[PDB]
């Protein structure tokens, strides 16, 4: 998977 | 008596020119509130950016120790403490944040009680101590009165959407936020403006609006010097290039990685996406975490095995993962990999359904390309991405 974060 | 006061008193007797230098760095009109801050305990600047900008430029390497000491000594009933809570949350300084929350929940100022309660909800949500449904319930139970906490309650849920791979609610939540409604606290408005920007950047990244995505990430990078915002900004820019341009993608991930030095949590995000990038482009991969039990990490080991044409070893490792709880977005990749291994159209359709469910307009390209290779209508596949 791709990981994301803000 | 607070470490920073002692540090500044010490540096001031050695160098008289520091008053004017600190006055301009703190955005002050004249050196007076500085004198007050150094002498009368309890004095706090009108704007919290005053203390952060002094700390950042004068004691670059002692920020955490100095800031932790400042914050634990603050009167919880004041605008300063409310700003410190935002500062601590924005940087992910969880020890500072949890102790401010504890003392803000108990106190007798209504505004500080509200900030305490909402940030606790955000913290309990990031830690899995509650889920979205209790979060929403608790937010309403609070009957929020400030514009800020109203806004922060929207962002709170957006962060959860983001790590649960459920991207549909987020543009909807974004649209409910209006920053010009926050009036008293200038610092909090700035911090939020920056939080929104990376949030917005993610929203566009998932909507496959790649130019706007980089616009907002860069906007954040330009105006901040807080490590957390740098990290996620670069993370995002790099993901925006994962499918278009290998070198641009690698370079942003490496820039971000340098900004993450000595914070293992932030480093992990980059290692993961560098893993994916190199697997996807079929380059040699120094980034794979071979002994993590995390679903995203096992997926990388499988994707590598697929590139080394070890289809039998890959299939066994993939069956082991069907056992495990995954979100909709993770199932997206799962079924994509099942497809590359098995060459079944079925696996790819599932992959498209999951990326649709989670509304990841970015990753959907992969199984779509694969379906086009196996003879499915190309016009119809174009309409699916519209």
């Amino acid at each position: 998977g791709i990981v994301r974060g803000a | 008596m607070e470490l920073i006061r002692i540090a500044m008193k010490k540096d001031l007797e050695n160098d008289n020119s520091l008053m004017n230098k600190w006055a301009t760095v703190a955005g002050l009109k004249n050196p007076n509130p500085l004198y007050d801050f150094l002498n009368h305990d309890g004095k706090t600047f009108n704007e919290f950016s005053s203390i952060v900008n002094i700390v950042k430029s004068q004691y670059p390497d002692r920020e955490y120790e100095l800031m932790k000491d400042y914050c634990l000594n603050l009167d919880v009933k004041t605008k300063a403490a409310r700003s410190a809570l935002e500062y601590a949350d924005a940087n992910m300084f969880f020890e500072i944040e949890d102790a401010l929350i504890d003392s803000m929940i108990s106190c007798s100022n209504m505004k500080s009680k509200e900030y305490g309660k909402v940030y606790k909800i955000h913290r309990e949500l990031s830690k899995g101590e509650i889920d979205v449904f209790e979060a929403s319930a608790n937010i309403g139970k609070q009957r929020i009165k400030t514009a800020e906490m109203n806004i922060f309650s929207k962002m709170l849920l957006m962060y959860d959407c983001l790590n649960k791979g459920n991207f549909a609610p987020m543009m909807l939540l974004f649209q409910q936020i209006d920053l010009s409604e926050i009036k008293e606290n200038r610092y909090l408005k700035n911090s939020f403006e920056t939080r929104i920007n990376v949030l917005l950047s993610n929203i566009y990244l998932n909507e496959n609006n790649l130019e706007l995505c980089r616009e907002y990430a860069q906007k954040a990078i330009s105006s901040t010097d807080t490590q957390r915002f740098l990290v996620f900004s670069y993370l995002t820019i790099g993901t925006s290039y994962i499918f278009s341009d290998f070198n641009l993608s690698k370079q942003n991930y490496l820039i971000g990685l340098k900004f993450a030095k000595g914070n293992p949590g932030f480093e992990e995000f980059f290692k993961r996406n560098l893993s994916f990038l190199n697997n996807f482009w079929n380059k040699e991969n120094e980034w794979i975490n071979y002994d993590s039990d995390a679903v995203t990490d096992m997926q990388e080991v499988i994707f590598e095995l697929i590139n080394h044409k070890e289809l039998s070893k890959a299939l066994q490792l993939l069956n082991k993962l069907e056992e495990r709880d995954q979100n909709e977005n993770e199932l997206g990749f799962h079924y994509y990999l099942k497809g590359l291994i098995t060459n079944e159209k079925e696996a790819f359709f599932k992959s498209v359904e999951y990326f649709k469910a989670s509304q990841d307009k970015l990753s959907i390209k992969m199984p779509l390309i694969q379906l086009e290779k196996m003879g499915e209508n190309p016009r119809l596949l174009k309409i699916i991405t519209m």
